[PDB]
């Protein structure tokens, strides 16, 4: 079977998704799922809706996890001729770190390490941290008042080289090197549909 | 043929109840996929993506003194809201929706006849919503754990039992938590990350304290979280022996009387039911090697659950937990039976005489590298497997 | 263990031809199918479970399906079918509709219609996964009499053939 | 027909034809029995003006 | 750890390389020739 | 039913098996006294569940039949012809001595007859020979055609049916003198054949039991060459020119060394001998019945299908352990191929031990010379015989349109309006039928102009002796040919000259 | 039929009061909906989205010694503002609005006759402030 | 080796015995994506032996083209010509090269295994 | 069945409703009481009540 995906908003194995795009990246903290559902409407019978705006999903790609984190939005469209589509979007579980606002009481970490300041800037929204780089010590860590849970981390992992992104399980990976795991030797003339 | 009766072989066409006479009958079947054309390469790929939507095209005629009224009635029917049932003259009954109907009708060139060119599309029903299929490949352990929480907190209150038994009851609770701790410490093993290093410290900080288990809330939270951490430490077979030991530990009964015995028995029942549920979840995470093996595992778990239900029904202790256990038992039944019979569709091939592993694999599948797959299910020397060989469907 | 191979799946009761005996009516002898009760050595009767495929074919042929929508309508209780079809997940109907042929002149045409209807119905035997190659050979015109020989191609409970175009159907454990 | 202890059964005259209909008779009589044995009490016992067997509670 | 039964295709590739380097002086193993069957037979022995 | 609604009224036929009743197969063999079936009278046999009660337990017939039922479940309807045992027949008795005592635990396994009679028991340490014999006798399947009894460590196997048919079990496959992982150490087995077979029935009454009761396949479960000759005479007289024909074909066997088997043959074109070696493990009539049943049950409406090959000629109901020597050596295999003998061999090469399944080469009859001593191969293939029968019946049904038709000889000028014909128009129509069946009943042809002749009786008999209406149709045909005889002439070419 | 009187069965055509004789009569009824083609699935979906707007197609002839004047009057009527009431010969009275009217007229090929190809659309008012 | 070894049979609804479907399991490991053996003995026999001759020609030529595909010959060709009763003559020519490129400016490309001398 | 044979119309209940439980009768075999012909030779020409209306 060519079958790659099987999405679960909670257990409901999507069988109507008319299209899909799943993006993962190291340049950022999250990903971006984008499903397209049909959602018919018969204007006499009863109809049911799903107002998820937050109901959690995953995308098992080719019998293996690819994403983990319809939180993004619901975008029910309309038209006369090809209408009644529903674009669902779903960022990564490491999102509230992106759209929140730090609410730690003190604001002044003293004699701490970047790992610790990152553990307390995350465990306010239950995002287990996959620390796999090192422990750097720093005397003064004052967080700008309510800056953003993601700006502060990015600042604290850029002045000591540490890539900050998200894995397939739903965790925050703060690494310093690679994920190992070598693979296919793409050769020109063998599988590249296109290159640039 | 020479004696081909057409109107005794073509079905009289009709749409949505209204019948008419058709002049043509077409179809637009197909199979849509991609087409890969790797650069600089003498090779090409293809990927089957699904089913091309069917469409039918007809031509109806009206040659009658009242063809105008018939065409008006047919127009009024074709413009009805929603798809309806169509009798294609050569494909029988389908569900289609009209998409265009041109009505040619001339006067000074051909009066008397009216032609209609019709264009239908296979319109299958839907299920409003997100057409969300079920999940019958997986167990949901949330309802049974909530019911266990209820039945535990109902019969456990070390503040409402006789004073010469509270220390005994609480020591039994701490002993249960110690068992879960030992289970985790034996299942993790070579887990070096600091997450273990903390979980161990959390277990010790909970066990050393004295007033922690005197409250039903803390005791239940510790128990559920301990089982969840024990679950998340390994995958599948690794968690078998450990969990089965736990089922044996809590297979005892309390000698205290009245309320004290009820509290200790609540401890034991919570442990046994949580162990049965998590052992079911462990069985489901691994593939069945033989139908009899999957069915034997299901037999074990269903027996444990029925034993617990009989216990929770003996003299109307709690009717509610009995019903909850019964429901979880039927759920584990559906999932374990589907796993044993249908996860890989195991068939018994009948070979004439015993044969090698490579030859058997190549003849069944057309791929001899799959010989490794024929060893986990069949017993018999690698050079003589059979003459009946269990394997997967093709 | 090595003595494994025996599908632990069992068969429930099956309707059988001539279980209740023939019923002479001077035009011929029909079958009157029902349930066969097997006796034992010491009392203890028991319903037989042989000939599963022919039993399904009987349950299909001898059960009226829902009638088609007309302009006059039907009595609330005569519209055929079974309410239990509201709960199956395969999206199909239960029964046959050979008793609903719109009779006409030129009995050759009624023959063709009965052929179409019986073949459409008995295709459900292949669709459910109990047979593979059902087919009928309805051939006569007489006065009204008609023969309707039915063949139900089956398989065995052990795949003894390799390299098939199709697939082992779905339910080859009933022996078909 | 009615046997000794209620239990409306089927009347297997000596020309019977075993089918599923008599199973339906069976399940109907069951339903009646389980109604009269489970719902009639527990509804007779929920009202202090009709309780019979649970006056102590 | 350390050592384990090798991937079937890797095992046969190594057997073919050894056979062609230490016996046939480096010649390729032309399919459907007697060396092809001899290599298949040796691979089968190692698999068993 | 009055309570029905519509008008289309279904009337299901009282019973099933319509598909068959055109491929009747007759199994003939002996029976014991337990059965309740009358001897020397053909009786239909419906299913398998009531043959032990009717034809005796463990008899030869209640064991062949069993294979006719195992081979194909449906397609044919079987008829038994039970034969009472001989008057002065003395049953053959082999014995099996077991010598212990045991020293280590293990299992004892034996293969008598076929895989359905195998035995597998458990043996502990310190068990004596008498106890082992007792357990073995208690575990032998009761359907094995050998009443087994035990005495002080000696097992006596007495044939249930008296005659020579008891002398065909001499390759018992034990598990006692080797190092299989499961082996009671200190026990040994010894085989004997104390007494031996005796006189066999010689019925010779086929005319009375089955006379106009046309069958398709006659299976014979005996080895007396005279009984086989009586069966052959029956089938031959059924393929006669005097009385209307009831075409059939018979399946017998012949077990022995090479010379004995080549001596047991003849020009018998109606039987298909099955040559079986001296050290065959399976009882011979079992595999004979399996072959006959497959042949009778697969070629019902396909009368050209050759029953030979690992697919079309596989006998799934026979399971042998392989043997160090391969029975017939290849030289003897070719020898038997030439002298119109069927040969069966193991399909897979599984190695010693290691159960297997036999299949048939060369589904041929025992026909190698003509009536005037002219070497032929017309009736060699057993499919050619069924094809000849089918073409006879097909031509006989085609020619029915001339029954009662007006015929015009001596003027051949049918007037305007008559529904007559004349010999030339009949010859044209017949010859068109013939070259219309090319590919299904006949080969291409060789010269259809002088192959089909239609003469009138007025020009065959002497003058003033013919009768009006009688004709004479002479046809010479060839069954469809198969295969080729390519002669490869492979030659390389190093030089090149484009 | 054998005695089917044509001009007693087709209604005389006329648009916005101006009468003319028609030579053809077409229509484009229908019903528009979606078509769902879920990936990797042997299934299809359909959802009815409404009614397809009707359109009518006619062909007028003018064969009279004064067909130029009649054609010009017809052109002046067809270009009058707003929808108008149309009498389709085989569909009766509707409210239509002209969309195109091609006027073919040769001289040294066919003098005397003028053909007009008309294309109307079902035209209903709404109100003014969206309902 | 090619002519005298049975290739895999074609999938029929009838099926094949698990052990009769021809071929070689060793084809599961080659990398050139081909099968091993021929199928001259799998012709669907028919009347009018001219058609059978043409069929056997097609099969023999399709199977022997694997000599060129492997890189051992260059222009293998057959001359199957007879109809007789059943006799058939099938002379085969295997065009080869030498072990030293002695000709310059050829259209094709030296066979890859010209060291066997073809 | 005995009544069906001797040209007698039979009416029975439509639904299977159980004791009590109002219902409504319907008719089976809308036939006339004609089973033999003139000169005492059995027939079925006028058995169906529609055959009579169609004769008229």
């Amino acid at each position: 079977m060519i079958k790659p995906m099987r999405i679960f908003i909670g257990g409901e194995e999507l069988v109507t998704y008319t299209s899909a795009q799943l993006q993962r990246t190291k340049k950022q903290m999250t990903g971006s799922l984008t499903v397209e559902i049909f959602l018919d409407y018969v204007p006499t019978k009863p109809t049911i809706v799903n107002a998820v705006r937050g109901k959690e999903i995953l995308v098992y790609i080719m019998g293996e996890l690819a994403f983990t984190g319809a939180g993004g939005d619901v975008s029910v469209n309309f038209s006369k001729g090809n209408g009644y589509s529903v674009t669902l979007t779903a960022r990564g579980r490491t999102k509230y770190l992106i759209d929140s606002s730090q609410t730690h009481p003190t604001g002044f970490f003293k004699n701490t390490s970047d790992k610790k300041v990152i553990e307390t800037l995350v465990k306010e929204h239950n995002v287990v941290l996959q620390w796999d780089a090192e422990e750097i010590d720093e005397p003064k860590v004052t967080l700008r008042d309510g800056n953003r849970i993601y700006n502060e981390i990015f600042e604290r992992c850029n002045q000591n080289c540490h890539f900050a992104y998200e894995t397939r399980d739903g965790k925050l990976l703060i690494t310093d090197g690679t994920n190992g795991t070598v693979g296919e030797d793409i050769i020109l003339g063998y599988n590249i549909l296109d290159f640039s | 043929g020479p004696c081909y009766n057409p109107d005794a072989e073509y079905l009289p066409a009709s749409f949505k109840g209204f019948s008419f006479d058709a002049d043509s009958s077409d179809s637009d079947h197909g199979r849509n996929g991609a087409e890969a054309e790797f650069v600089f390469g003498e090779r090409t790929g293809y990927a089957d993506l699904g089913i091309k939507i069917k469409s039918y095209q007809l031509r109806a005629r009206f040659q009658t003194n009242d063809h105008i009224a018939q065409t008006n009635a047919f127009i009024a029917v074709l413009e009805s809201p929603g798809p309806g049932l169509l009798v294609h003259p050569t494909r029988g009954t389908v569900f289609a929706a009209c998409r265009s109907a041109r009505v040619t009708d001339s006067k000074v060139d051909a009066a008397g006849v009216t032609y209609v060119e019709l264009d239908f599309v296979e319109a299958n029903s839907v299920l409003s919503g997100f057409g969300l299929v079920g999940n019958l490949v997986a167990l949901a352990l949330a309802p049974i754990i909530t019911a266990t929480e209820g039945s535990f907190k109902r019969h456990f209150s070390p503040d409402n039992i006789r004073y010469y038994n509270t220390e005994a009851v609480v020591s039994t609770m701490a002993q249960a938590v110690t068992q879960v701790q030992n289970a985790y410490l034996a299942i993790s093993g070579n887990d070096t990350s600091q997450d273990k290093w903390t979980t161990v410290r959390d277990f010790r900080n909970v066990l050393i304290d004295e007033f922690t288990f005197y409250s039903p809330a803390n005791a239940w939270n510790v128990l559920r979280n301990g089982f969840a951490i024990l679950d998340a430490a390994a995958t599948g077979s690794d968690k078998f022996n450990v969990l089965r030991n736990l089922i044996n530990w809590s297979s005892t009964h309390s000698d205290l009387d009245g309320e004290s015995g009820d509290a200790e028995n609540a401890i034991f029942t919570a442990v046994r039911v949580l162990s049965a549920a998590y052992l079911a979840k462990a069985y489901t995470e691994t593939a069945a090697t033989t139908v009899n093996e999957g069915l034997t595992q299901y037999d074990l778990i269903a027996a444990v659950l029925e034993q617990e239900a009989q216990i929770a029904k003996d003299d109307c202790h709690d009717n509610e937990f009995f019903l909850q256990i019964r429901a979880f038992a039927v759920d584990v039944a559906r999932v374990m039976v589907n796993r044993a019979y249908n996860s890989p569709s195991l068939i018994v091939y009948a070979f004439p005489g015993t044969v090698h592993g490579l030859v058997a694999a190549w003849e069944i599948f057309g791929d001899a590298k799959r010989s490794r797959d024929l060893e986990a299910r069949n017993n018999g020397s690698p050079w003589a497997v059979g003459p009946k060989i269990i394997s997967e469907r093709v | 263990c090595t003595v494994d191979v025996a599908d632990r799946r069992k068969r429930f009761w099956t309707t059988q031809i001539a279980a209740c005996g023939t019923s002479s009516d001077d035009c011929g002898d029909c079958a009157r199918p029902g349930l066969q009760l097997m006796c034992n050595g010491q009392g203890q009767v028991t319903v037989s479970t042989d000939n599963y495929a022919v039993g399904l074919a009987l349950n299909i042929l001898l059960t009226d399906a829902s009638k088609a929508d007309t302009g006059c309508g039907w009595t609330p209780g005569n519209r055929g079918g079974f309410w239990g079809d509201s709960f199956r997940s395969d999206n199909l109907r239960s029964g046959s509709k050979i008793r609903q042929v719109p009779t006409r002149t030129s009995m050759r045409e009624t023959v063709s219609l009965i052929r179409a209807y019986a073949l459409d119905d008995l295709k459900k035997l292949v669709t459910y996964g109990v047979a593979k190659s059902v087919d009928v050979d309805l051939t006569y015109r007489g006065s009204n009499k008609i023969d309707m020989t039915v063949i139900i191609q089956g398989v065995d409970g052990n795949e003894s053939r390799v390299g098939l175009t199709g697939e082992r159907i779905s339910n080859a454990w009933v022996w078909s | 027909t009615i046997t000794e202890a209620g239990n409306c059964a089927a009347c297997w005259t000596t020309d019977h034809c075993p089918t599923l209909v008599d199973y339906a008779v069976n399940v109907g009589a069951r339903l009646a029995s389980v109604i009269e044995r489970t719902i009639w009490p527990a509804v007779r016992e929920s009202d202090p003006f009709t309780a019979v067997t649970s006056t102590a509670d | 750890c350390t050592i384990q039964r090798p991937d079937p295709q890797d095992l046969r590739n190594d057997i073919a390389t050894r056979f062609s380097t230490n016996v046939l002086g480096g010649a390729p193993i032309i399919p459907e020739s007697n060396e092809f069957y001899v290599v298949s037979l040796e691979y089968a022995m190692q698999e068993e | 039913d009055a309570l029905s609604d519509g008008f289309v009224r279904l009337c299901i036929d009282p019973s099933l098996n319509f598909f068959g009743e055109g491929c009747k197969i007759l199994v003939e063999g002996q029976m014991t006294d337990d059965g309740s079936a009358t001897p020397d009278a053909v009786t239909c046999v419906t299913s398998e569940l009531d043959i032990i009660e009717r034809f005796g337990q463990g008899s030869v017939l209640t064991e062949s039949l069993r294979k006719v039922f195992c081979t194909c479940k449906s397609g044919v309807s079987v008829y038994a012809l039970p034969r009472e045992d001989a008057a002065a027949g003395v049953k053959a008795v082999y014995t099996l001595t077991i010598a212990g005592p045991a020293t280590t635990d293990g299992r004892v396994q034996l293969y008598m007859g076929e895989a359905e009679y195998a035995v597998d028991i458990g043996v502990d340490a310190g068990d004596t020979a008498t106890d082992i014999a007792a357990a073995i006798v208690a575990a032998i399947s009761p359907d094995f055609p050998y009443a087994a009894t035990a005495a002080a460590g000696v097992i006596t196997l007495t044939a249930r049916n008296a005659g020579t048919i008891g002398n065909h079990l001499s390759v018992i496959y034990t598990n006692l003198g080797s190092c299989t992982s499961v082996t009671p150490e200190g026990v040994t087995v010894t085989f004997a054949q104390t007494t031996a077979g005796s006189v066999n029935p010689t019925p010779n009454d086929y005319a009375t039991v089955v006379n106009e009761c046309c069958f398709a396949v006659y299976v014979l479960s005996s080895d007396d060459t005279d009984w086989q000759e009586n069966l052959r005479d029956w089938i031959r007289s059924a393929w006669d020119c005097s009385k209307p024909q009831c075409f059939g074909h018979g399946y017998v066997f012949n077990k022995g060394t090479l010379g004995q088997v080549l001596a047991d043959g003849d020009n018998s074109a109606e039987l298909s001998r099955l040559a079986l070696p001296t050290t065959y493990p399976v009882l011979p009539y079992l595999t004979n019945a399996a072959y006959g049943a497959l042949s009778a049950c697969s070629t019902c409406n396909n009368p050209e299908l050759n029953i030979q090959g690992q697919t079309f000629g596989l006998l799934s109901c026979i399971n042998m352990p392989e043997s160090c020597t391969p029975g017939w050596t290849f030289g003897e295999v070719t020898q038997l191929q030439a002298n119109g003998f069927v040969v069966s061999g193991p399909s897979t090469t599984s190695g010693q031990g290691n159960y297997t399944s036999p299949y048939i080469y060369n589904d041929v009859t025992n026909y190698l010379r003509d009536e005037k001593n002219r070497p032929n191969a017309t009736f060699r293939d057993a499919s050619s015989r069924r094809l000849a029968a089918a073409t006879g019946v097909a031509l006989a049904e085609f020619l029915q349109q001339f029954n009662g038709l007006a015929v015009f000889t001596k003027n051949t000028n049918i007037r305007t309006g008559i529904i007559g014909t004349n010999p030339r128009l009949m010859l044209g129509k017949i010859r068109k039928w013939a070259q219309d069946n090319v590919g299904t009943l006949f080969s291409e042809f060789d010269n259809i102009n002088e192959d089909i002749q239609l003469l009138t009786d007025f020009e065959v008999q002497p003058k003033c002796v013919g009768q009006p209406g009688i004709f004479h149709l002479n046809m010479r045909y060839r069954p469809p040919v198969r295969g080729a005889r390519i002669n490869v002439n492979m030659a390389p070419a190093l030089f090149d000259n484009c």
